[PDB]
């Protein structure tokens, strides 16, 4: 069950049937726990069948923790990777450090309090040292399997990479680190569009380049919005354009993340044809509005109440020109079209 | 027995049993000088509180013939040495301050035992305490 | 109605229900003639704690979780009339009101070898140093040696 | 001069027990892969015919049986049962369609599970007056004069159970979590099910913690700015809640490793003493016995300010259940009473236990003698008329099980007199139990066999001392039913066996222990 | 003649009951206590032998800090130095403290860390503040916690002692941290307290906190004056002091705050205890004003207990909840009150006040449910209370369903509290 | 997203990008993968209409067409199966 699941994760099966997934996923967290199994290392007292038994847990334990960040929603409460340590064969071992350092970048996201310098650091340090890791592994161009191993691995390290410069540019603004957010979102793109013209072009169905190139569209499309910049602009259209060429098996999700850019590219639009306001501190735009009304509206799509008066019986749930162009906006490109 | 509660909760255990070692040397020596007559010679004497004299002046006579009056006459020469002598007079103004303290008590307690004779006028005391401590 | 408090022995002691409702493992035993076994009691002291129960039916007794109504409570002129009795058959009815869970007899049966403990003769101390052993008779000779000066 | 080895055989007891009469006779299915069928034939033609069995009168009688005599078990879970005809009147107009919604399938389970514990909670004279014997017979092709009562009543439940299973599957229940799920399994888990299905009930409840926890509710106190619909919703989440913990610490083991309960009742913790004391006392009688069997497994003794903290609480959950209403005039509020009076009185059996395991406190073994008889007088009073059906609620053989495999092990290794007496009523009281419970009676009957004639093996071989420590075929015996059970729920051997073509490698005394494992083998209580 | 074997074959129950009620008075040379010496029409008066010369010159100076209390009747002081020399050697005694430390601190309370015969012995004090037995840690670590520990690791660890200054004057502090430090033994303690009988603290106050962080096993802190409270255990409003406070990593480790004797802890506006994040308990011994509309309450804290108090106001629950029935106060007492004694309220007795309860009848289920909503919204998740000795709550007192059940609020010396309702 | 007449100044920057933070996750984390709306009264489900879809979907794939597929996957798809299943050479088998 846990390997058929982790076999069925490496596609868009977490994503078409987000539930279903997270009930197969809590189901595998309690078939691998059935074990008991708290130590993956090779004893020499044990049987060698054994042992090989519990190197293959190690590596299906690796493996289910990554599975188990990716899915890491609110319709997912049960975790497994709360029973492992955090930095802060050899190479399946390397995946697992890189999305265990994409897990502690974006534990952030949700939390209100911003992560400290020193923690940033010291994740830049280890960025830096697993660059140097992955940037030694070498590869057979004639055997593929290698060439998309180093894909998965670089691909991987250049999304850490562009989500701790982007939290550099947020949380505290650093000197000189729009310039390496830009830099590691060409990298991005340059992994891409180079996966066309080697004929390997399955390499950008995996989906890390779904969820890689969400994050870097809709921020550079957030940024372009309020802060314009000429080398953004040209990044932005480099989005554009991957956007529009990322391959046709993610189906729905292309589509919404195209319907999402756009909007976010209107947003642009009402941002410049409405002229800020202010109260001394606080700050009015409609824009902001817009930004705050898409985050309650998801909020509330996810708020699981209503299921439960649903499921309790008899119990029937009883519930200047700034509004309007709001309501316009809102009724013109909703934001509840990129659900399913 | 209405105001007994809130007169051992105003001290410690210890505190109260430091003060009543103290007004037991007063009223040793308050008998020894027969301010308060004693009822009768090798009995255990049990002087009540309705009738124990406690004024500003016998409280402060008190002091002197205890405290400040530093007879000792085999004993007085041991007040040479300038460090022995700052510890001995901080000990000395460190007990004035807590026989004022028990004598005010002793003062508290008889007042609600039936005796009008505790007044203490604490004004004199405070100033008899200021001058120790100038 | 009534209970039946069956001994160790094998008599019966027929006592009222409210006043043997002062037992609490009785009167959660009646939430079922309703007898019951009290299998290490000899009678004459399970007629001890029937006559304890007779006198306190009236009176009122401290909530079992306290510090200072429970241990600072002084025993009633009853209570201390009452436990004069052997150490053994004190020990007894002090058992008999563990087994019963009564607690206001093992109350204030039990302040008593609390002031029967404390008040003694510093003599009979001295005396019963190592009634039982809890030193090595090298340690025994040591502590000897260190109080021999004085007596 | 007497026997220096009790205390550290007791020690030995508080192991054994776990190991035994918790873990290997509730807890342990053990299933081979390559022998075991699957098939979405068999069952979709059987659980139409058990589907087709029940009828629309029979299927209201079971409904009103539950309204009269079971108010203390579906109430915490699914409210008052007078919402719920209203599904039964649905699930019947509905019956002949062909295209189910899911919020219409998952009420079908519902009230299926609900038939699950009216079958299974109904006396055989009210069951005989509804059914009817012989179609069930010309179906399942067995001994044709095989009455209710002599193990019938177990098979329908079971099938029942399954059908009500059957219908949470056409649901595709793990896509579309709700709280019906919930609901169903807090009803099914007060029948045997959790015992027939050791490993499927623990999956179950593992989706019921995912499907709980899908809702992120962790105060089930009304706030001020709350949707009066959404306060009452809230409410009853609680008490799903708190039944959930109840029926989930039971089932707590090696093979059931995801928990829901999270708080303690005495002495961090998330979730307690925020809740009124409605229905929630079942579960805080509960974590009052999760207080004292948590040192089964655990190697270090309780501390006595604990067992004195669990003794103070025993007595104010004695006057809170005096302290209830005397509703006489429905006769759930006495089975209510029932429940949560044995529940009392096992954790006060579980907790003089203890005492005289762990520190020999005064009489500790004549209080363990006296709730023993007190667990007696609460069985045995049930034997009357109108409250038969009281005696089979899983408590009572859970609570048989640790009390007579505990009087059955003290009786080998200390020659008392009133030991004796209670091991004589116990066994009159264990051959006197519901039939209901099936095979695991007969399970619990031949462990206490099984512990009668060890102790006739105790009398025969004598006692080798060595100075340090003792020998003897009855210590070896015992040491070796907890290895093999060990042996048994270790599921690293299906592993080995699973995960590719990987193969599983690894006197005077032992004649007498080996035929005594041999002619009474502890493989028997696993099935 | 008192049989100790006969004793202490009797199993350990009743031996925990027996020294449960023998709070520590060890011996039979007790001071009277301090109710019967101010009860009195008399006062006891001193009016000396050969031997007793020998021990008033040769034992009585080694123990002259701690007993020189008791000079009034020195009868006391001849009678106690024979107890001195084999009552810490008893068995009686030796077995209370096995059964103490078996039962984790709950018979007899707080050992104490001293500094007397050059040594730095434990000391055991009774409620008369009178040292009664005195150990060093290597006998106290071999015959009384080496006794009940035989084998389990969870109990040979001994982290109960207080350390209590104010007992012992400030060079003796100053000397008693230091060859506390030169062992490793600043995790044997288990609490401290303080004394000092606008920011100027004592000396041997500043001694203390400067090595509080080096304790690692440190809970249960205490104060004893209201010049002292506003100094280091409020927050006050003060957020940098680097030095001469308490070092917010040892803020962190501890459990409960005990306060002792004080006029009022809102002698400022709030009395807030916005730090100290992880304390579950707090316990007011001898406050005598309080005002709990004034106290901040941390995030997760369980156990408010408070006892000898003279004036509560309350957390004035009644006046939010007059806004959510919207009604006034004399209509809600007179038609909102039901006055419910059905079994569980009749089981602790409260002979003297009266509980009281809204109605279930005539308030609709909901309202209702935001008629507790407020008592929780003042609580903020708190369960234990325990109103000891009090006189005259201004509010009326209003406690939860789900608290006021289970026993968890206790009112115990109930004799000018009144009318406590229960919602 | 921030933290009358009109204005130029930059305050809604720093709050604004703190407020990306929040943004990201439940729009392009949460919002757009992780949520399904479901609803449960028009959500049809039985095992009528999928047991012979699944009947035609396995009797479509042919014998040597999944013979195949799983030399594709062990040619060309090395770094995702080893993870899980170890060697895809022993499940010819
Ligand atoms: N005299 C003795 N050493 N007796 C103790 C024997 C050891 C044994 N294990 C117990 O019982
Ligand atoms: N359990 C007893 C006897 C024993 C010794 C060694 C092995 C097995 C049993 C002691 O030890
Ligand atoms: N239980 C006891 O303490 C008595 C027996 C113990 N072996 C001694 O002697
Ligand atoms: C049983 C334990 N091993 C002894 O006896
Ligand atoms: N644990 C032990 O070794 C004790 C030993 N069984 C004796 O008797
Ligand atoms: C306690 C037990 O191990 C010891 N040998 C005696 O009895
Ligand atoms: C010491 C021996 O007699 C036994 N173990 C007891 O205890």
């Amino acid at each position: 069950l846990v390997q058929a699941y982790l076999i069925l994760a490496t596609t868009t099966f977490p994503y078409d049937e987000p539930l279903l997934a997270n009930s197969l996923l809590t189901q595998c967290i309690h078939t691998f726990k059935n074990f008991h199994v708290d130590d993956f290392r090779p004893l020499l007292n044990d049987d060698p069948v054994e042992s090989i038994a519990k190197v293959t847990l190690g590596r299906i334990f690796y493996r289910l923790c990554g599975c188990d960040y990716l899915q890491s929603g609110p319709r997912k409460p049960i975790a497994l990777h709360t029973e492992v340590s955090s930095l802060l064969n050899s190479t399946e071992v390397l995946y697992w450090k890189i999305i265990s350092l994409d897990r502690d970048l974006d534990q952030y996201l949700n939390k209100s309090s911003k992560p400290p310098l020193k923690t940033l650091d010291a994740i830049r340090r280890e960025l830096d040292i697993f660059q140097y890791k992955v940037d030694s592994l070498e590869e057979d161009f004639r055997s593929n399997n290698s060439r998309f191993q180093k894909f998965i691995a670089l691909f991987q390290i250049s999304t850490v990479s562009w989500k701790l410069f982007k939290m550099y540019l947020i949380y505290y603004d650093t000197a000189d680190s729009l310039l390496k957010v830009i830099h590691y979102s060409k990298v991005i793109i340059s992994l891409i569009v180079n996966n066309f013209h080697a004929k390997s072009e399955f390499f950008n169905r995996h989906p890390m380049v779904m969820q890689t190139i969400t994050r870097v569209v809709s921020f550079i499309s957030f940024y372009q919005i309020f802060v314009e910049s000429a080398a953004v602009k040209q990044l932005l259209v480099d989005l554009t354009e991957l956007t529009a060429n990322l391959p046709t098996i993610f189906g729905s999700k292309l589509d919404k993340l195209v319907y999402l850019t756009e909007r976010l590219s209107k947003l642009k639009l009402l941002w410049d044809k409405v002229q800020l306001l202010d109260s001394g501190d606080s700050f009015y735009h409609p824009v902001f509005k817009i930004l705050q009304n898409d985050i309650k509206i998801i909020e509330l799509k996810n708020d699981e109440m209503f299921s439960l008066i649903k499921g309790l019986g008899s119990l029937v749930p009883l519930n200047s020109d700034f509004r309007t162009i709001v309501e316009e906006f809102q009724s013109e490109y909703n934001i509840s079209d990129i659900l399913s | 027995e209405d105001r007994f509660q809130e007169l051992v909760d105003s001290l410690k255990p210890r505190t109260a049993h430091q003060y009543k070692t103290y007004y037991t040397k007063y009223i040793q020596w308050c008998q020894l000088n027969q301010i308060i007559p004693t009822p009768e010679d090798n009995s255990v004497n049990s002087v009540p509180y309705k009738d124990l004299p406690i004024s500003a002046e016998l409280i402060h006579w008190f002091l002197l013939d205890t405290l400040i009056t530093d007879d000792k006459p085999g004993e007085k020469r041991e007040e040479t040495e300038d460090l022995d002598e700052e510890e001995e007079n901080s000990f000395k103004i460190a007990t004035l301050k807590k026989i004022i303290g028990s004598l005010n008590f002793l003062s508290k307690l008889c007042k609600v035992h039936e005796n009008p004779n505790a007044n203490i006028d604490t004004k004199y005391l405070e100033s008899v305490t200021k001058l120790h401590t100038h | 109605s009534n209970v039946v408090l069956v001994s160790g022995e094998g008599e019966r002691f027929t006592v009222d229900k409210k006043i043997a409702e002062r037992s609490l493992l009785l009167k959660n035993y009646l939430n079922d003639e309703i007898v019951m076994p009290v299998p290490n009691v000899r009678s004459s002291v399970l007629q001890k704690v029937i006559e304890w129960a007779e006198h306190h039916r009236d009176s009122n007794f401290p909530d079992e979780d306290d510090d200072d109504s429970r241990k600072s409570a002084p025993v009633d002129s009853w209570d201390r009339e009452f436990l004069k009795v052997d150490q053994e058959m004190l020990y007894e009815i002090i058992l008999a009101a563990n087994y019963l869970n009564i607690k206001p007899l093992l109350d204030a049966g039990c302040k008593v070898v609390a002031e029967m403990i404390r008040g003694r003769s510093p003599e009979e101390i001295r005396r019963t140093f190592n009634i039982v052993n809890d030193f090595t008779p090298e340690e025994e000779a040591a502590i000897r040696r260190e109080n021999e000066w004085a007596e | 001069s007497s026997k220096e080895y009790l205390p550290d055989l007791l020690l030995f007891w508080q192991n054994y027990e776990y190991w035994i009469t918790n873990i290997g006779l509730y807890k342990t299915k053990q299933r081979d892969l390559t022998r075991t069928p699957a098939n979405l034939d068999t069952d979709t033609e059987e659980c139409m015919f058990w589907m087709n069995y029940l009828q629309k009168d029979q299927s209201f009688q079971l409904m009103n049986f539950a309204m009269e005599n079971l108010g203390a078990l579906y109430f915490g879970s699914i409210g008052d049962i007078s919402e719920l005809y209203l599904r039964v009147e649905q699930y019947w107009d509905r019956r002949a369609d062909k295209n189910h919604s899911v919020d219409g399938k998952y009420w079908d389970a519902l009230i299926w599970s609900v038939f699950t514990m009216c079958i299974y909670y109904m006396p055989v004279e009210k069951l005989a007056e509804i059914f009817s014997v012989y179609p069930l017979h010309e179906y399942l092709g067995s001994n044709k004069r095989l009455n209710w009562e002599d193990g019938m009543q177990l098979v329908m439940c079971q099938n029942f159970a399954r059908c009500s299973l059957f219908q949470l599957k056409q649901c595709d229940f793990m896509a579309h979590p709700d709280i019906r799920l919930v609901q169903a399994y807090l009803i099914l888990a007060t029948t045997t099910f959790p015992y027939d299905e050791p490993l499927l009930a623990n999956s179950l409840l593992t989706q019921c913690i995912h499907t709980f926890k899908n809702f992120h509710v962790d105060d089930f106190r009304p706030l001020l700015n709350d949707d009066p619909v959404e306060s009452i919703a809230k409410v009853t989440l609680g008490r799903i809640f708190y039944r959930l913990c109840g029926c989930d610490y039971l089932q707590s083991g090696p093979r059931k490793p995801i928990a829901l309960h999270t708080e303690v009742s005495s002495l961090n913790v998330d979730v307690y003493r925020e809740e009124n004391s409605t229905e929630v006392l079942y579960w805080k009688i509960i974590s009052l016995d999760r207080d004292l069997d948590q040192y089964l497994n655990k190697s270090s003794k309780p501390p006595l300010k604990t067992l004195d903290a669990i003794r103070r609480e025993l007595d104010i959950f004695q006057y809170k259940v005096d302290s209830l209403e005397e509703d006489f005039r429905s006769n759930n509020s006495r089975f209510q009473k029932f429940i949560a009076l044995f529940q009392i009185s096992t954790v006060s059996w579980k907790l003089f236990k203890m005492y005289l395991i762990y520190y020999d406190t005064a009489d500790s073994l004549l209080k363990v003698i006296h709730y023993s008889k007190v667990i007696i007088s609460l069985i045995v009073n049930n034997f009357h008329a109108k409250s038969e059906f009281f005696n089979r609620h899983p408590m009572v053989m859970q609570t048989i099980t640790r009390v007579v495999s505990f009087i059955s092990f003290y009786q080998i290794f200390v020659e008392s007199a009133a030991v004796k007496q209670l091991l004589v009523d116990l066994t009159e009281l264990t051959a006197n139990l519901p039939t209901i419970f099936g095979s695991k009676l007969d399970k619990l009957v031949y462990l206490t066999e099984r512990l009668s004639k060890l102790k006739l093996l105790w009398d025969k071989v004598q006692l080798l001392d060595s100075g340090d420590s003792f020998y003897h075929p009855v210590f070896k015996i015992l040491q070796n039913d907890i290895k093999i059970i060990e042996l048994k729920n270790d599921e690293m051997f299906s592993l080995i066996k699973g995960l590719g073509s990987l193969v599983p490698l690894n006197s005077d005394f032992r004649t007498i222990v080996e035929e005594f494992q041999s002619e009474y083998n502890i493989s028997d209580i696993l099935s | 003649s008192f049989n100790p074997v006969r004793f202490l074959e009797l199993p350990i129950d009743i031996r925990k009951e027996v020294y449960f009620h023998l709070d520590g008075n060890f011996c039979g040379a007790h001071p009277y206590p301090i109710d019967i010496l101010y009860k009195s029409n008399d006062v006891e008066l001193p009016g000396r032998s050969k031997r007793s010369k020998k021990l008033l010159r040769y034992m009585y100076p080694v123990f002259a800090t701690y007993l020189n209390i008791f000079e009034y009747s020195p009868q006391l002081i001849e009678k106690w130095l024979e107890y001195a020399f084999w009552l810490r050697y008893d068995c009686l005694v030796l077995d209370c403290f096995k059964v103490n430390h078996l039962y984790d601190g709950t018979l007899i309370d707080a050992l104490e860390w001293t500094y007397l015969d050059n040594e730095l012995r434990l000391a055991y004090f009774n409620k008369a503040s009178m040292l009664e037995v005195w150990y060093t840690f290597k006998e106290y670590k071999k015959w009384v916690i080496d006794s009940v520990a035989f084998d389990e690791l969870d109990l040979l660890n001994v982290s109960n002692i207080q350390f209590n200054i104010d007992n012992l004057t400030p060079q003796l502090v100053d000397k008693c941290l230091s060859i506390l430090e030169q062992k490793d033994l600043f995790a044997t303690i288990g609490e401290v307290q303080f004394g000092q009988d606008n920011q100027l603290t004592s000396i041997s106050v500043i001694r203390t906190i400067r090595s509080m962080e080096s304790m690692k096993s440190l809970r249960k802190i205490t104060v004893r004056g209201e010049k002292l409270y506003e100094l280091l255990i409020n927050f006050h409003g003060f957020r940098d002091n680097p030095g001469k406070t308490i070092s917010y990593i040892v803020k962190r480790r501890i459990n409960e705050i005990r306060l002792s004797r004080m006029n009022q802890i809102s002698r400022t506006g709030l009395a807030d205890f916005t730090r100290w994040d992880n304390l579950q308990k707090l316990v007011l011994s001898r406050v005598a004003y309080i005002d709990l509309n004034s106290i901040v309450f941390p995030k997760n804290f369980k156990s408010l207990t408070m006892k000898r108090v003279s004036k509560i106001k309350w957390w004035n629950i009644e006046e939010n909840i007059l806004k959510e029935l919207k009604v006034d106060k004399r209509t809600f007492k007179s038609l909102y009150i039901k006055e419910d004694d059905s079994k569980f309220t009749k089981f602790f007795n409260l002979r003297h006040t009266r509980i009281k309860e809204l109605d279930k009848s005539e308030i609709n289920q909901i309202t209702y449910l935001r008629c507790q909503a407020i008592v929780w919204l003042s609580f903020r998740t708190l369960n234990h209370i325990k109103l000891q000795n009090v006189s005259e709550v201004f509010n009326n007192i209003i406690v939860p369903r789900a608290l006021f059940d289970s026993k968890r609020v206790e009112i115990y010396r109930c004799e000018k509290i009144s009318q406590v309702l229960v919602i | 997203m921030f933290n009358i007449t009109a204005s130029s100044s930059k305050e809604y920057l720093p709050d604004l990008l703190l407020f990306w933070q929040n943004y990201e996750y439940w729009i392009t984390n949460i919002g757009l993968y992780k949520t399904k709306q479901r609803d449960l009264t028009r959500t049809p489900a039985n095992l009528d209409t999928d047991t012979e879809e699944c009947m035609f979907w396995m009797n479509y794939l042919q014998k040597d067409q999944s013979f195949q597929l799983m030399n594709f996957a062990m040619e060309n798809l090395g770094a995702l199966y080893f993870g899980s299943i170890g060697d895809i050479s022993e499940l010819y088998l």
